[PDB]
């Protein structure tokens, strides 16, 4: 539970606990039982909700993936006809904003494929039920040029087969970190520019996003062209179980503007001004 | 007999003492240690520069003015140039590191202000353009001894060029979280009406066991003034804050030739 | 969040201003029109919608109608002059 | 079981149990063996079926909800493409009369979402088939301004995806009440008007409806427009399970006009007269 | 580790802090407690207020001038009008309480002064006219909250209408004793280069075992200053003196309707 509260009355001594010094380091220290008179409350109300487990314990959503399904008769339409997408957390600012409360995390990553579908046109005839494939491809694996080559049959990339009306497919990640945790912020590049090269590295990104590769998911309706163009939509999920985190930061206050920690111009007055200091 | 507020620090063959200070902060409540032989990353035999390296280093003191925002060092890249712990570096591919961070900055009876004294990890701070994300140069982002400065304005350059360098907005902290909130961290404040000397004792923190000081910035030392100075009869004078630090239980690994990165 | 339908109102010392206050809610926890003004209520058919009878316009007032919706406290005003020969 | 019957005779005696009195409070006391002469009736029957936990042991109707999916041209056609509905019991007149016997309950909530489906118009076309949302809006989470914003990505949110065709969605929502019981009737404001106020809160509502916040139930169609317009019908409901209540009270007899305890005029009379007194 | 002049007095829902305190005295070396069984002198049942009235109240801050003379207050009747003490008053006929008298006057380490903070059992003022004697009216002679001020002077009114109040002469101490002597009684003085809190604990002292308030002044608080203040750049500053008082062990008895005196 949490703490009750003690049965205490009025004091006149030398033990102040009331007064601390901040410059030490340490927060406040004094509970309510210290600077009043206080009752005996017997507690019996707990943290159980606000634990990091039930704290991430929800699916959110981490992007949309759209996907068709027709005659491609130009080269737009046939890279419509899949999408691959680099897996990351931070294509939302929900999920992600829960996220970098921590420095570094351990999970095992669950995931969940809610996946709509429409006709585009009107009177271009009918189509029949549709299976979706979802190809997990590890950093190194080819990614699909078309989508029909010789990359979708995938002899080793973990695919699943959704049909279409069935319940959402679901799977579970194990955690895929190279380092013991996930570096949520990392303060540092991919190399070192050395003196006198001749490379010019003078653009290589800061920070975090030069050493995530966590995959690609690339999707393809696994059915021929139908005579009606269906337009999908896919609603990747993430749901972090087995949670663990380290090293605590404060909470994302104005908005992101990319991938890493960067703020835009427009939006970097989080707070309204109230009347005076005196406004209740 | 004995008091918190006089405390005196050895390491190797260097000494700080302190007749008004605060208490000190050993961050996350683990002192640094070395790596253990169930937790090792590399297999070469790990160079461990005793008393050569794990000593107090001086930095330049910056002057804090009545106008002065903030500073910000990088902790492992603050010491590339500090005597064998300089040479320790970059002639080995791996290092981990403990820290002792202390901060001096004093002033008479009659001065006021105060100093958030911060240690923070793995401190990703923001690009100073809106052209590209996460973009920021080697030079820019690694000053070494003199640090950098905060700015109570955000003006990102139109340029790539001038903006490939941290856009250190004081009151968003840089990443653009707010700085009231960055007592998370462990920190002091140092208060001149009550000490003058702010200790940190700051245990190597990453993911890995162990790390490429070259590339990887461990922690980010942050000085903020949250009330300025206000010295009555000259309202604009400076007091020096000069940054002392010591890396602690120091262990390299690969070694090889000199690494000497860009100056441009 | 909060409309106050008579915003410019034109009225001479002494007289009734009528002002119409509702919010853009279906629940209207708590609100009402801050002045020091006498008024006592217009009748008005619905939870939402409302109007109070101000009367005895002295000198230049801006009040505040207030609106607890459940998302937090809104803020509207109405602007209103004297007439004097 | 309930009681039985003891075989009793005639009396005559002091003993009177024909006679109470009803100034003292008390309800009646005399059970038939007393007034008459009984037999032995062996009395299996048993009061099972209406306990509290079978009493409101039915999942009833609380509410209707439309929601469409069509191209919205106007602003109009944007607000039908979600519906958000207060969470209350008092939208239907029988589950709220069901828990107006009571004052006080504590009640872990079942809910079920049956659902139905329909075209709009005749000849523009066909649509695939469809996943609804349902986000369980807390009272400080932002509600949905559009039908595809921020807010409806749920990255803390209770959301569920119920896949049209499917068995209806239930979940149980556990005791949410800041109270220890959900007070049906609360005889009271939500704030003291002070003396001399320049606030002037003479339009605060009285009674119930200023404590209660249990949320939002918000719903979006999950799809994006189809060429032929879907029109919605979504019937949450109720089933309280885990009953206690405390401190009963008669049940309503006059026609409800809103969320109080008012009653309009034209229904003030809910018997209808006798002939006379002595009407079999 | 612990010292004389750090002290904390909590009593119901109020509390000093002090930390440049003296010691306290505990007048006549008793605490103030109930009335006991064997001393009783109604035979009502005694409603005792048992935190609603046992608190501290904070009077009005007069302001001590270096021409200021000193101040007065009768205990149990500058407490009238504060709280439910206030309304434990008037709603009984008798009273009886215990008291912690805590005078609060600070001032920088250039200023210099001394205010003796006496308590009085029983403090009796002359009248200030010669026509009549014993001769005060109600009014004058009970304040309440603002208590009333002494003076270097002796101008006694040939007006029987205006000489109806306390002739509150500083050097004779109103009742015509001499001021040296009244350390006779339960004091301490606030020195503005050792102290800047006087605290008493002031049992209840009367003949009766219970008796009226409404009539019945039992104590006299009495500021005197005995050096006058004195701060060398501004001749002429102020520095406030502010009363804080607690009732203590506090019980009333013949409950009624409300007692309303009159105001002129």
């Amino acid at each position: 539970t949490a703490q009750s509260t003690p049965l205490t009355s009025g004091v006149n001594s030398q033990e102040v606990p009331a007064l601390t010094a901040v410059e030490t380091g340490a927060s406040g220290q004094a509970v309510p039982s210290d600077v009043i008179e206080t009752r005996h409350v017997v507690n019996y109300k707990t943290r159980s909700e606000s634990t990091l487990e039930s704290f991430f314990g929800r699916s959110a959503c981490v992007t949309i993936l759209e996907v068709e399904n027709f005659n491609a008769t130009t080269d737009a339409d046939r890279k419509k006809q899949f999408t691959t997408w680099a897996i990351t957390y931070t294509d939302t600012v929900q999920l992600r904003r829960k996220l970098e409360f921590f420095t570094y995390s351990r999970f095992d990553l669950e995931m969940t494929f809610v996946i709509t579908e429409r006709y585009y046109a009107s009177n271009t005839g009918h189509a029949r039920n549709q299976v979706y494939q979802l190809m997990y491809i590890p950093p190194g694996a080819p990614r699909p040029t078309a989508w029909d080559d010789y990359t979708w049959q995938s002899s080793s990339n973990p695919s699943v087969f959704y049909t279409y009306g069935s319940a959402p497919p679901r799977m579970s990640i194990p955690y895929v970190g190279i380092a013991n945790a996930y570096s949520h912020f990392y303060d540092g590049f991919a190399r070192v520019p050395l003196k006198d090269e001749t490379v010019d590295s003078g653009d290589t990104y800061y920070g975090l996003v030069t050493i995530n590769d966590f995959g690609t998911l690339a999707v393809r309706v696994v059915n021929e062209y139908n005579p009606a163009r269906i337009t999908s939509k896919i609603r990747v999920y993430m749901k972090p179980k087995h949670v663990r985190c380290w090293c605590p930061r404060p909470p994302r206050a104005v908005p992101y503007r990319g991938e890493g920690v960067d703020f835009k111009q427009d939006s970097i007055t989080p707070l309204t001004a109230v009347e005076n200091i005196n406004t209740f | 007999g004995y008091s918190d507020r006089v405390r005196q620090i050895t390491l190797g063959n260097s000494t700080i003492t302190t007749q008004e200070a605060a208490n000190a902060v050993v961050a996350y409540g683990e002192w640094p240690s070395y790596l253990d032989d169930k937790e090792a990353n590399p297999i070469d035999a790990p160079t461990e520069p005793d008393v050569s390296s794990n000593r107090f280093y001086t930095l330049d003191s910056v002057q804090w003015k009545s106008t002065s925002r903030g500073w910000w060092w990088k902790l492992p890249d603050a010491l590339k140039d500090m005597g064998m712990f300089g040479q320790n570096m970059y002639y080995h591919y791996l290092g981990r590191s403990g820290y002792t961070v202390h901060v001096q900055c004093n002033a008479s009876k009659f001065h006021q202000g105060a100093l958030g004294v911060f240690a923070i990890p793995e401190y990703v701070m923001a690009c100073n353009t809106e052209a590209k994300t996460s973009y920021v140069s080697y030079v820019n982002a690694n000053p070494g001894e003199k640090g950098g400065v905060f700015d109570n304005a955000y003006n990102p350059s139109a340029e790539a060029s001038e903006g490939r360098k941290f856009a250190a907005l004081d009151y968003l902290l840089g990443c653009g979280v707010l700085a009231g909130n960055a007592f998370v961290y462990p920190h002091q404040i140092i208060n001149l009406r009550t000490n003058n000397s702010a200790t940190l004792v700051l245990p190597y923190v990453n993911s890995l066991a162990i790390d490429c000081m070259a590339k990887h910035n461990n922690w980010g030392l942050v000085i903020l003034p949250l009330c300025k100075l206000d010295y009555a009869p000259n309202s604009s004078t400076e007091i020096p804050i000069t940054v002392t630090i010591a890396p602690m239980f120091t262990e390299f690994n690969g070694l090889r030739n000199i690494t000497v990165p860009a100056t441009q | 969040q909060t409309s106050v339908s008579p915003s410019k109102v034109i009225l001479p010392r002494g007289g009734s201003v009528l002002v119409t206050c509702s919010t853009s809610c279906d629940q209207p926890k708590l609100l009402g029109i801050e002045t020091p003004l006498p008024k006592k209520e217009l009748l008005l058919p619905g939870n939402n919608r409302k109007v109070y009878e101000l009367s005895n316009v002295q000198e230049d007032s801006q009040p505040m109608c207030y609106s607890n919706c459940p998302d937090g406290q809104s803020t509207a005003k109405t602007f209103l002059t004297v007439y004097w020969t």
